[PDB]
């Protein structure tokens, strides 16, 4: 998802300089001006990576938003950042569901999000109410105001 | 470390670690010998060409499968075909990796324990574990239900499974397949004048029938259209030229799997043994046996073969049940990909059969709980 | 049923085969 | 013996000159039939995701 | 002065056929990229048209 908008986010303009002139040279003489699902796949195809029309379409509308099936500037370096997956596993299962179990520390299977707000006032990262409230609405699937257990898998499933 | 997922198949040898989405290597599992005599000098000629190598230079080869219905039946052969996978088309040295093997149905015990003994003692594995190919086939379609049917190039067979057990006294195995209809439409070519003979030429029958054939709906309509009309006849261009022209072979070589007296074969169609299993089962599992039938294996790939089973089920079975047909676009890869997510997972990780084991009970260590 | 992922090789890899002669610094 | 080299000499820079101008012919062709088919497939696997996913729903 | 105009001639005629070689070479190459995209896109013509039908049923 956005975890490669994250990671290039961390990164700078060098990486967006990088890659501009990456697509300048590699996908010189193009028509689009862009990088596309199915160009990509040519592209994998004539290196020698064998990847399918499905899984085109697939990360292509993971990458693209707009339904134009090419890569944005930010969507470009995303795509770019994206073939290559240095970090995996996610932190751990178990350690994470003992942490979340005593986040409830009422301990009634709910989490009141005074606790999270206690919890970020630790964190202490510039961030406003609204990152919060967009943070909950990311893992508050059932809207239920508190954070389910499979929620709470489901927002940090795969996080590190 | 990561698990090798190979499935030896016959016909098509699928490798690749576990883990991903699609074998990594995947070539025909022939070894052809030259039969010409050879007069250039230092040429490097070599005395067996395996794998894709042998369908490069079959013109001057002798091609002959390791595999003839499932069971193998020339180990050196296969021995090997497994060596040129391991260290060719991996370039992973088999000390440092387990490995998953492949087996149909009801084939013979001797069979799986000199496989067995071969990959503990000629490649030495660290730990080997041999399953069944429609279990895998019912893994990769996420189900855990349904009634599979696989039908491979060597032999179809016919696995139903409810809730994760299987029924032992159902599997229907049938040894009509992908070679038997390779051969039938070679048999079937002469009638137009094109002979197709030598064991390289056999390739190219496959090839013509790979590209070209498709499954009727309803036979007879299909035999009175491709008689009076000429839209279907399909043109195709050999290896040298000299275009060949299709009528009503197209249609005709794939209905043997419906009507296997074509090949002069007793047993009756796909169509047909998928129901006799069904009916063999408890009274109350055959709703979702018919509503999850599964299919499976490259020869169900024919254009148009999903229709005609729902149809020819649908007749069969009684009015009320809905029967559905599963046929998933990845049908070919079903196996190997079932087989990556079962070693992946982490309940299974304890069910290898550990070499220790292997040392103190032999290879008759396979049919036993190590299944 | 998780989903393991290699034929995504290392993007070294990758660049390598599209460039060939002229992967010099990509 | 230098009539006889010229004579060969020509022969043979008109049939290279021939085939040469027919592998031109052949790459500009080659190129542009290559570049509608790779078209048709973007526009054919576009439409192949878009009917799977309303078939999902 | 034949044995110059045969020499130049020679040396003409063996770089024009090595560059006609060459370019063919390619050509093949082309043609066999044309012949896999023709693949391509029957395989995708086949599958949206199947997925449609489905979709409809
Ligand atoms: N696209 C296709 N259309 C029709 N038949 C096919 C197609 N692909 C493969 N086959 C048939 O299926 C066989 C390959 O079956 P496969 O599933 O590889 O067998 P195995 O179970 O031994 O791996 C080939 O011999 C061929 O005859
Ligand atoms: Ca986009
Ligand atoms: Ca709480
Ligand atoms: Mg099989």
């Amino acid at each position: 998802d956005d975890i490669y908008k994250a990671a290039v986010e961390q990164l700078t303009e060098e990486q967006k300089n990088e890659f501009k002139a990456a697509f300048d040279i590699f996908v010189l003489g193009a028509e689009d001006g862009c990088i596309s699902t199915k160009e990509l796949g040519k592209v994998m195809r004539m290196l020698g990576q064998n990847p399918t029309p499905e899984e085109l379409q697939e990360m292509i509308d993971e990458v693209d938003e707009d339904g134009s099936g090419t890569v944005d500037f930010d969507e470009f370096l995303v795509m770019m950042v994206r073939c290559m997956k240095d970090d995996s596993k996610g932190k751990s299962e178990e350690e994470l569901s003992d942490l979340f179990r005593m986040f409830d520390k009422n301990a009634d299977g709910y989490i009141d999000l005074d606790e999270l707000k206690m919890m970020l006032q630790a964190t202490g990262e510039t961030i406003t109410e609204d990152d919060i409230e967009e943070l909950m609405k990311d893992g508050d699937k059932n809207n239920d105001g508190r954070i389910d257990y499979d929620e709470f898998l489901e927002f940090m499933k795969g996080v590190e | 470390t990561t698990a090798l997922v190979c499935d030896n198949g016959s016909g098509l040898v699928k490798a690749g670690f576990a883990g991903d989405d699609a074998p990594r290597a995947v070539f025909p599992s022939i070894v052809g010998r030259p039969r010409h005599q050879g007069v250039m000098v230092g040429m490097g000629q070599k005395d067996s060409y395996v794998g894709d190598e042998a369908q490069s230079k079959r013109g001057i080869l002798t091609l002959k499968y390791p595999i003839e219905h499932g069971i193998i039946t020339n180990w050196d052969d296969m021995e090997k075909i497994w060596h040129h996978t391991f260290y060719n088309e991996l370039r992973v040295a088999p000390e440092e990796h387990p490995t998953l093997l492949t087996e149909a149905p009801l084939n013979p015990k001797a069979n799986r324990e000199k496989m067995t003994q071969i990959m503990f003692e000629t490649f030495n594995v660290p730990a080997m574990y041999v399953a069944i190919q429609a279990v895998l086939s019912l893994y990769a379609s996420g189900r855990t239900t349904g009634i599979v049917l696989d039908s491979g190039d060597g032999v179809t067979h016919n696995v139903p499974i409810y809730e994760g057990y299987a029924l032992p006294h159902a599997i229907m195995r049938l040894d009509l397949a992908g070679r038997d209809l390779t051969d039938y439409l070679m048999k079937i070519l002469t009638e137009r004048g094109y002979s197709f003979v030598t064991t390289a030429e056999r390739e190219i029958v496959r090839d013509i029938k790979e590209k070209l054939c498709y499954v009727a709906l309803d036979f007879e309509n299909e035999m009175a259209t491709a008689a009076s009309s000429s839209s279907l006849e399909k043109s195709y261009e050999l290896p040298d030229g000299q275009v060949i022209t299709i009528g009503n072979e197209r249609f005709r070589c794939p209905e043997t799997l419906f009507q296997p007296s074509f090949i002069g074969m007793e047993s009756a169609g796909i169509h047909e043994t998928t129901y006799n299993s069904i009916m063999k089962c408890d009274i109350d599992i055959r709703k979702d046996l018919y509503a999850n039938n599964v299919l499976s294996g490259g020869t169900t790939m024919y254009p148009g073969i999903a229709d005609r089973m729902q149809k020819e089920i649908t007749a069969l079975a009684p009015s009320t049940m809905k029967i559905k047909i599963i046929a998933p676009p990845e049908r070919k890869y079903s196996v190997w990909i079932g087989g990556s997510i079962l070693a992946s997972l982490s309940t299974f990780q304890q069910m290898w059969i550990s070499k220790q084991e292997y040392d103190e009970a032999g290879p008759s260590i396979v049919h036993r709980k190590c299944f | 049923r998780p989903t393991l992922r290699r034929v995504r090789i290392s993007a070294d890899a990758m660049m390598q085969a599209l460039l060939g002669t002229r992967a010099k610094e990509s | 013996e230098a009539e006889k080299a010229a004579d060969e000499s020509e022969r043979g820079m008109k049939v290279i000159e021939s085939r040469a101008q027919k592998d031109e012919e052949k790459m500009e062709i080659q190129e542009i039939q290559l570049k509608e088919a790779k078209h048709i497939a973007e526009d054919a696997d576009r439409k192949y995701e878009e009917v799977a996913r309303k078939l999902v729903i």
